[PDB]
């Protein structure tokens, strides 16, 4: 099977 | 090289029980050691943990496609990843390997430190007692702790202080998920 | 709980150092090498069971860069705060004269995640065979990382771990000797 990843989000700017 | 560091850390956290019939998602943000921010699946929104992260609360939870990917994550990430690596993390068993070996609490004194050691083993739960005699001695035992090293293996020493009297012997026993029976290692004087 | 299962990732400046990691009740499962973009499972075995698309640790290495600049600016260039770490060198297992064993330097509890950290023989620089890990994370958010030496154990060899650490005044060096 494949690992998934969470999806990391860039703050806000 | 004495020049300011900036530090920017992020952890997704899945905790199981009872497999994976219970599940939770905990999505962390810090900044220099500081958490400022998170999603806890309990909630199903950002919350600020300190004021410096709340910007970024009010702005993710302003996406509603982005919390909708957090709010599926015990299925789509956490459980899923559960499956992945299931049969060689929760289904790891690796026997413990149990010796006994005399030592000392003052080097100029005979030998009152029956060491049990118990190395190699996985998961890191585990139960060590002593026995005299068949008797379980509970007083004057000291312990480096579980021992974790970093390789999938564990590893504890179990230390008996005691004076040894001719004639008698000594039981080291150890339990462990691997096992549905104690180990037992005898040592006599 | 019953498991624990934890993806840790971070990013690094000036050093401009980055990882990517996932953790299972406190053993490592993989890492992202950045430098080969590839992952590099900690079991050589845990590769013949499953896989993992690199590009997505890049892509969140990317995303960490980005929030490390906009956090920076927020906190008006606010630096970390140096944790020094506790050292402890251990063996594998029971030592026996001529039997073979591993020294491990368990370097714990630090931040920054940057570290130097050498293997002493008899106060020399040794490297033959040594390994590390990547930066392990911790409840309280520093760091863990252990070092391995294999060794043969004898009566003249004696060793040390240095570890270098910029919350250190001076190395830290942890002794290891034969138990008599
Ligand atoms: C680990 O060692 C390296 C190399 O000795 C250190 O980096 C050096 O830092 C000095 C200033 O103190 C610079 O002049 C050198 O150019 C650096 N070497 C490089 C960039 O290769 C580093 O500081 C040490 N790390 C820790 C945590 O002590
Ligand atoms: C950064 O500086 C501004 C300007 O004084 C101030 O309003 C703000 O509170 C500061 N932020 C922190 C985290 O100290």
């Amino acid at each position: 099977g494949v690992y998934a990843t969470r999806s990391s989000a860039v703050r806000l700017r | 090289d004495t020049r300011p560091r900036f530090l920017e850390y992020s952890t997704s956290e899945c905790h199981f029980f009872n497999g994976t019939e219970r599940v939770r998602f905990l999505e962390r943000y810090f900044h220099n050691q500081e958490e400022n921010v998170r999603f806890d699946s309990d909630v199903g929104e950002y919350r600020a943990v300190t004021e410096l992260g709340r910007p970024d609360a009010e702005y993710w939870n302003s996406q509603k496609d982005l919390l909708e990917q957090r709010r599926a994550a015990v299925d789509t990430y956490c459980r899923h990843n559960y499956g992945v690596g299931e049969s060689f993390t929760v289904q790891r068993r690796v026997h413990p390997k149990v010796t006994v070996y005399p030592s000392k609490t003052q080097p100029l004194q005979h030998h009152n430190l029956l060491v049990c050691s118990v190395s190699g083993f996985y998961p890191g739960s585990i139960e060590v007692r002593w026995f005299r005699n068949g008797q379980e001695e509970k007083t004057g035992v000291v312990s480096t702790g579980l021992i974790h090293n970093g390789d999938w293996t564990f590893q504890t020493l179990v230390m008996l202080e005691t004076v040894p009297r001719s004639g008698e012997v000594y039981t080291c026993q150890v339990e462990h998920p691997s096992v549905t029976s104690p180990l037992t290692v005898e040592w006599r004087a | 709980e019953e498991h624990v299962i934890i993806q840790a990732e971070f990013y690094l400046n000036p050093d401009q150092s980055g990882e990517f990691m996932f953790d299972f009740d406190g053993d490592e499962i993989f890492h992202v090498d950045m430098a080969k973009k590839e992952t590099v499972w900690r079991l050589e075995e845990f590769g013949r069971f499953a896989s993992f698309e690199a590009q997505g640790a890049l892509a969140n290495i990317a995303v960490d860069k980005a929030n490390l600049e906009i956090m920076t600016k927020r906190s008006n260039y606010t630096p970390i705060t140096n944790v020094p770490p506790e050292v402890t060198v251990l063996t594998n297992s029971p030592v026996e004269l001529r039997e073979p064993n591993v020294l491990i330097c368990f370097i714990d509890k630090f931040t920054p995640p940057v570290v130097n950290v050498t293997w002493l023989r008899n106060g020399k620089p040794v490297t033959t065979g040594v390994s590390e890990t990547v930066f392990l994370p911790r409840e309280d958010h520093l760091f863990r990382k252990f070092h391995y030496l294999p060794f043969l154990p004898s009566t003249e060899d004696v060793y040390d771990c240095r570890v270098e650490h910029w919350g250190l005044d001076e190395p830290l060096l942890k002794h290891w000797e034969f138990d008599t």
